[PDB]
């Protein structure tokens, strides 16, 4: 989330500044919409992380009711984040690519 | 000779200094064309534009000042 | 003249949010119609009965009927002969053709004014600004002299005298006259023919103001009064070690 | 389908709670609004305003535009 | 993402479709045709010629 | 008092759910014909245009 | 047990408004949505008690019209206002529109082309149904769409004729479309229970655009009393318009009596209708005109078919945001387009705001999703 | 058995005994002599019927098609040089114009001064668009139906 | 899956009529049901088709009747007979309450 | 209506020209009469 990803991830950090989602302190991964692929790869996450995303949806929700967001410096620390699905999704990406695979076979 | 800013005011309105200018232009274009021979212009632009103010502050009295 | 004149707006007496009149002008105009506006005029949807509790009284709008040949019904009469007309007898409008439009001034449809201002475009200027307006050609124009001097009007050239001017003569009670309380009592009786309630309904808007302002505020409060609880929620992550 | 209890699955997690009657209706109400308010509308505001300013430029541009084009000229 | 279903697989498997697929649109085509009647095509049909 | 008022007014008032709603109304009368009554005011206020014609009509 | 359990009707009652959970996260988005209903019922509602009065007959119409106006008093009010109200219904449809579009919930698609029937079923079951006063606006511009019914090559003579029921629009109209108008409103209202339970099938998105099941409510009491709350602002709205200035969104040639030998200068459709007419006007074919016409909303259904981001919600796609209210800038702009009569400079106006329609939508927005996209990285 | 059925209900939609008769109901003598423009009432509105003249036509065709306030051939409106039929009504604001009146040898609307030539053709005044041409076919030579 | 188990809509309709179980003792005291809604169906079809011309205004009344009547060919046909048609649904129903009687499945 | 019931086209159109039509009125209100039409139906007699 930084200069050049703060310009453009930086639609995501200084336009998610304004489009809010990691100065929102958003989870990158998280912000995917939900799809088949996207649902069961969910299934397969890992838990600790589960319980992380949880956490952190619950609490987005929350300052969303209260139209409020955390400390700017409470507002996610910039670059910094793992990408927590990238490689369990991307495996799936490789899965459903697999499926998709021998299915295209 | 009932008050009538249509009339009476007209003489006092339309003394005003704007619509002394659209005269102006008025009476200006009105012997410009004037002088012309078979033409079709009859520059209503300018009764119209003075019509318009005499309007603009004729309502701005003539009620108030019309019972 | 196909250059319009954006009519001024004369503070129309009404002309205030909410705002009133005044009548025997339009007695007036019903001398106007008598004489002035409706020889040539319809309100055609005009109904005396409606103008009864306006101006006349229960007696003077009596006789105010009264005072008109009903051109009654037939009695076995088929015809149908004249009365003197009734309460329920409307506003008995003028010569019936199309053609008796036609004919009447060449041409010229003399439409009927029920809805006029309502219908036609423009406010009460389009009597005063328009109307009123009635004025000579400047220049480079000329009618077939059937349409007349109206310098305000589409064409700038048709049909009007003032009567004011060259006075019929009547304030009944007494006064030198003017357009506006049968114009705009052409406007009234035709938002008295639409907006009575302009007064009426006015009223009830007044109430609207209030029950928002109260219930509004009281609603609004209702509505935080119940999602209070949630705004403050304290809900913890604490993921056992 | 939904309802609830075939719902979906939270572990380690906590919650609090208050009564209605408790709390004021408008804690800072004013103060509160703030800024705060102007967070939420401001901090769109630059998002939000060119097309619109881009629109007041037009009906007010092509309206002199066509209606300076309905004038007439000389000759 | 025609390559889904474009691959000698589903390549045969319209090859298979294909004359049912005849079929079919040939049961549509002559519905409009005595629905219709329409005069554009009824013309060409003798003894269903009606005058 | 006021608390009676939130307390008795529930208890002797809001607290039994008919007797809240008997009343509620209990008031719609009273609300009722008063903003009726004062309404007619503001109008009244607002113009004495027509129907204060008749003295001036001579209210024959 | 509890018979809000256990009362079948009742057992789709809680299932559907009361014991229904839902997405606590829940936004304002919402209130239209009742409001439309209430609208449509107070619609009906209105319509039915106009109805009640009003006859729709070929000498009665302006007639009538007096009867049910210059008669009628609240008829008037009842007439009139809620007449505008139709207006406002239209509003909320427009926004409601939006709601859907920022919100991107084209996520659903049982939904979405409901709400295409739900689209050109409420443009000309207005229109129609619109029409019934037959007034002079409406009356020349009855010759207006009644020159609409003649599109089809070889057809629309035929048909202009079976539609317009014969050499012109007649009285033959007026029963028919009067009828229309009649009937349409139902099929609204059941489309609607349709949509509806097709809506709490899948339930529903939410403008957070998360999963909801992490948090739910019932409408009661929360989206219930806020329903409320957005229903007095209804109130507000259509009780104000109507209460205080009833004719200001009027155009006055509707008050002209139909005149038949009229056709006056005007010819334009409602602040509803509006922005067609203008996409009508704007090209110089029949079936451009219309394919653009269905191809508005059906092009919101190639939207559908058009989505692309990996994420919902373009709260964190900003210059898609630029896309949305810029593409409404060309929409109100494609009103204020029809908002002049044939011009000079408008010619080329609307010419391009179709472009952007286009563009603006199909392409730009497409083209933006993309870009969007590629900046994503993530 | 769905067929007629449903082509009955559908043809209850498409014209009427009643509506249809006066449709096309319209039929003219050979009375009017070169000169006159007759009119007749059909379809509600007015139906005129000129009879013309060697000097009419001849001129009518030498308009210049490329000034025309509404650019339109003479010899594409009517289907006979000889014979005019029109629609009655001003195109302007509905009056309806006068036979062989006004400055062109045509007609003439007596309330804005819409002047028309001979075809239809609109030739001074507001009036934007030619008076406009019905649908008809000249039966024998003696019978012509319009609509 | 079986779409017809599977589409919700469907899922209704499987269940409605289709995936219905049923008593299968079941007896003609049926069919009047489905007449009915037939009826039913026809009756608004017609109806509204017969709306489609119709008129219902005060002087219309005999007069637009016959405009739907002596002008209306098959309006002669739709309109008196789906006319008789109502009756003939009061007929089914009348039965049908008979249906029930004899029946006794006053149960419900 | 009776028009292709037993006159022929002729036979009915001067069975109905045969009869006057009493006209609508050609600026004329008032309405004189004319021969009638087919559309002219079968005119039945004294008003009142
Ligand atoms: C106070 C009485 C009258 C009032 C308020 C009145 C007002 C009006 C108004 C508002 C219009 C339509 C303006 C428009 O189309 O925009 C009109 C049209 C007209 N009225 Fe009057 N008028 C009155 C008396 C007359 C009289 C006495 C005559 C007979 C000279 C007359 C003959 C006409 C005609 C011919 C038109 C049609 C104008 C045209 O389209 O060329 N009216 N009038
Ligand atoms: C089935 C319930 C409805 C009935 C019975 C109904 C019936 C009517 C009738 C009789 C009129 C003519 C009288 C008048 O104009 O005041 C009318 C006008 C209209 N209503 Fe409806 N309608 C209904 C539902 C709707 C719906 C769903 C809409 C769409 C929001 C709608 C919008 C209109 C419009 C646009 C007009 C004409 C404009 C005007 O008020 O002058 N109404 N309706
Ligand atoms: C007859 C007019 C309509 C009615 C009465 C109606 C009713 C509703 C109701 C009650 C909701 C509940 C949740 C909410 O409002 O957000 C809803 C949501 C929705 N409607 Fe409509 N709707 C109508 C027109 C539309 C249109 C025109 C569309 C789009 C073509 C649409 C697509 C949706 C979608 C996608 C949602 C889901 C919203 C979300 O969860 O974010 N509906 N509607
Ligand atoms: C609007 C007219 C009605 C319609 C459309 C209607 C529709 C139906 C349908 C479709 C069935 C399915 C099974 C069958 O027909 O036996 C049914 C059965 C039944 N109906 Fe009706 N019905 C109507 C009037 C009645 C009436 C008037 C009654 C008695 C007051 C009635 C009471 C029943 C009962 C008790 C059954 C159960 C029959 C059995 O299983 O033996 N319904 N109806
Ligand atoms: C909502 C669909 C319906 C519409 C639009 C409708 C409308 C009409 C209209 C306009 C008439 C007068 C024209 C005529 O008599 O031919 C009529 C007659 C009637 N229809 Fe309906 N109606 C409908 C449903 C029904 C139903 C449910 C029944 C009950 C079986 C019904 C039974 C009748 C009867 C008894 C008459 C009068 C008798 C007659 O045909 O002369 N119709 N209807
Ligand atoms: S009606 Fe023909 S010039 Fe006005």
């Amino acid at each position: 989330v930084s200069a050049s990803s703060k310009w453009l991830e930086g639609i995501r950090k200084w336009y998610y500044n304004a489009a809010g989602f990691n100065k929102l302190g958003l989870m990158r991964d998280d912000t995917i919409h939900e799809n088949d692929d996207v649902k069961e790869a969910i299934r397969r996450l890992p838990e600790n992380l589960y319980d992380d995303r949880v956490f952190r949806i619950k609490r987005a929700l929350d300052l969303s009711m209260r139209q409020q967001i955390l400390p700017k410096e409470q507002w996610t620390k910039y670059e910094e984040d793992k990408f927590y699905l990238e490689p369990y999704l991307k495996e799936v990406i490789r899965e459903r690519k697999e499926r998709e695979e021998w299915a295209k076979k | 000779e009932l008050v009538d800013p249509l009339t009476t005011v007209r003489e006092q309105c339309e003394q005003l200094e704007k619509c002394v200018k659209a005269r102006e232009r008025l009476e200006l274009c009105d012997e410009r064309v004037s002088s012309r021979s078979q033409t079709e212009e009859d520059c209503t632009e300018e009764l119209f534009d003075f019509l318009h103010a005499r309007d603009h502050c004729v309502a701005h009295k003539l009620f108030n000042s019309l019972k | 003249s196909d250059l319009e004149l954006h009519p001024p707006s004369y503070p129309w007496s009404h002309r205030g949010l909410l705002s009133s009149l005044d009548h025997t002008s339009i007695r007036r105009g019903f001398q106007v119609y008598k004489q002035v506006c409706s020889s040539c005029h319809s309100m055609d949807y005009v109904a005396y009965r409606h103008l009864v509790g306006v101006c006349y009284t229960e007696d003077e709008a009596k006789a105010l009927a009264e005072e008109v040949e009903v051109q009654d019904g037939p009695n076995e009469d088929g015809e149908m002969f004249m009365r003197p007309g009734k309460l329920s007898d409307y506003f008995p409008k003028p010569y019936p053709n199309p053609e008796a439009a036609r004919a009447a001034n060449n041409g010229a449809l003399p439409p009927d004014l029920s809805y006029i201002v309502r219908a036609r475009h423009g406010g009460e200027d389009y009597v005063f600004s328009l109307l009123t307006g009635y004025c000579e050609p400047p220049t480079g124009v000329s009618l077939r002299e059937g349409l007349y001097f109206n310098p305000y009007f589409p064409g700038q050239a048709i049909g009007m005298a003032p009567p004011i001017y060259n006075e019929v003569l009547e304030f009944d009670d007494g006064t030198p006259a003017t357009m506006s309380q049968v114009a705009k009592d052409v406007c009234t009786f035709l938002r008295w023919a639409a907006e009575p309630e302009h007064d009426h309904r006015k009223r009830m808007g007044l109430k609207m103001l209030l029950m928002m302002g109260l219930l509004l505020p009281l609603v609004y409060a209702m509505k935080r009064h119940k999602w209070s609880v949630l705004k403050s929620r304290k809900l913890a992550y604490r993921p056992p070690k | 389908g939904r309802q609830f209890g075939h719902l979906t699955r939270v572990r380690h997690v906590i919650t609090y709670s208050l009564s209605p009657f408790e709390q004021r209706a408008f804690p800072h109400y004013f103060s509160k609004g703030i800024p705060n308010v102007l967070r939420r509308t401001r901090a769109c505001i630059l998002r939000v305003a060119p097309p619109f300013v881009v629109f007041y430029l037009v009906y007010t541009w092509g309206t002199q535009e066509f209606e300076k084009s309905k004038r007439k000229n000389p000759a | 993402m025609l390559t889904r279903f474009l691959g000698p697989r589903y390549r045969q498997l319209a090859r298979n479709w294909v004359p049912t697929a005849q079929l079919w649109g040939a049961v549509g085509a002559v519905g409009l045709v005595w629905a219709t009647d329409w005069r554009l095509i009824l013309d060409w049909v003798p003894y269903i010629n009606g005058k | 008092a006021a608390p009676t008022l939130t307390a008795r007014l529930y208890s002797l008032l809001f607290r039994r759910t008919s007797t809240f709603a008997l009343t509620i109304v209990v008031g719609a009368l009273f609300f009722e014909r008063a903003f009726d009554q004062g309404a007619d005011a503001i109008y009244e206020h607002i113009n004495e245009g027509k129907l204060w014609k008749h003295i001036k009509h001579k209210y024959e | 047990i509890n018979i809000r359990k256990t009362h079948p009707l009742m057992k789709i009652v809680n299932n559907a408004f009361i014991d229904l959970p839902a997405p606590s996260n829940i936004s304002s988005w919402w209130n239209f949505g009742s409001l439309l209903g209430i609208c449509l019922i107070l619609q009906i509602l209105t319509g039915l008690f106009l109805a009640m009065h009003y006859t729709p007959d070929t000498t009665t119409a302006f007639s009538s019209v007096t009867h049910i106006c210059r008669d009628v008093n609240y008829g008037w009010i009842i007439r009139y206002m809620h007449a505008n109200g139709a207006s406002m219904f239209f509003i909320c449809l427009f926004m409601h529109v939006g709601r859907g579009l920022y919100y991107g919930s084209y996520t659903f698609l049982e939904t979405w082309n409901i709400g295409v029937i739900l689209l050109f079923a409420t443009m000309a079951t207005a229109f129609m149904g619109y029409v019934l006063p037959w007034g002079q606006m409406s009356f020349w511009g009855a010759t207006v769409i009644t020159n609409l019914l003649s599109a089809i090559p070889y057809i629309g003579t035929n048909l202009v004729e079976w539609i317009w029921g014969g050499f012109s629009v007649d009285k033959a109209t007026l029963t028919r479309f009067f009828a229309f108008h009649f009937i349409s409103p139902f099929i609204i209202a059941a489309l609607a229970m349709v949509h509806l339970l097709f809506l709490h099938e899948t339930g529903s998105n939410n403008p957070t655009g998360i999963p909801s099941d992490t948090d739910k409510i019932p409408f009661h009491p929360y989206y219930t009393i806020k329903d409320i709350l957005g229903a007095i602002l209804l109130i507000l709205i259509l009780m104000l318009l109507v209460l205080f200035t009833p004719d200001l969104l009027g155009d006055p040639d509707n008050y002209t009596p139909a005149n038949p030998l009229n056709t006056p200068p005007h010819i334009k459709p409602e602040w509803y209708f509006l922005f067609a007419y203008a996409i009508l006007r704007s090209i110089p074919n029949k079936l451009g005109g219309v394919l653009a016409l269905i191809l508005s909303i059906l092009v919101l259904v190639l939207m559908p078919l058009l989505h692309t981001s990996k994420q919902r919600s373009m709260m964190f796609r900003p210059i898609s945001q630029c896309m949305f209210w810029i593409l409404v800038a060309d929409l109100l702009t494609l009103t204020w387009i029809g908002g002049q009569p044939v011009e000079h400079p408008y010619i080329i106006i609307g010419q391009l705001a179709s472009i952007m329609y286009i563009l603006l939508i199909m392409v730009m927005m497409p083209v933006a999703s993309i870009i969007e996209n590629n900046l994503l990285k993530w | 058995a769905a067929k007629n059925v449903v082509s009955q209900f559908v043809s209850s939609m498409s014209a009427s005994a009643d509506v249809l008769a006066m449709s096309k109901i319209e039929i003219k003598l050979s009375d009017i002599p070169e000169g006159k423009n007759m009119a007749f009432k059909w379809r509600g509105k007015p139906l005129f019927v000129r009879h013309r003249t060697k000097k009419e036509i001849d001129q009518e065709a030498a308009v210049e098609v490329s000034q025309l306030r509404d650019p339109q051939h003479d010899l594409e409106r009517v289907k006979k040089p000889e014979w005019v039929i029109l629609i009655g009504v001003c195109t302007h604001l509905g009056c309806v114009p006068i036979a062989n009146a006004g400055d062109f040898g045509g007609y003439y609307c007596p309330c804005h001064g819409s002047h028309y030539d001979a075809s239809g053709r609109i030739r001074k005044g507001p009036a934007p668009l030619n008076l406009e041409v019905p649908s008809y076919e000249f039966t024998s030579d003696d019978m012509v139906i319009v609509g």
